[PDB]
């Protein structure tokens, strides 16, 4: 037991090779993305007006 | 006294071939036994693979 070989794979597909669309041409309107909650970390306040 | 031995010997002689009998049923049990856990070991070996 535990003498193994570990193959490795990889997702591989336009998102991960990336430019989510090449888009050459242009004029060609995009979808934007969604709130991302986590990437906006500007000041906080536990305010709560309401 | 020497035929009372003698026929003690005789007795012990027939006792221990009996033994020797039991001892081979037994033997050739365990030996299925062997031959039955070899064959599940292998399966295993084979079911490691991912």
């Amino acid at each position: 037991d535990g003498q193994t070989i570990t193959i490795d794979l990889k997702k591989i597909d336009s998102d991960t090779l990336g430019l989510n669309g090449f888009n050459v041409n242009g004029k060609g309107e995009t979808a934007n993305t969604a709130a991302t909650l986590k990437d906006m970390s500007g000041f906080t306040a536990a305010a709560a007006p309401g | 006294r020497f035929t009372s031995n003698i026929k003690g010997l005789t007795q012990a002689a027939r006792n221990a071939n009996d033994g020797i009998s039991v001892a081979q049923t037994t033997e050739g049990a365990l030996s299925e036994i062997n031959n039955n856990l070899q064959r599940i070991r292998e399966l295993t070996v084979q079911a490691s693979t991912g």
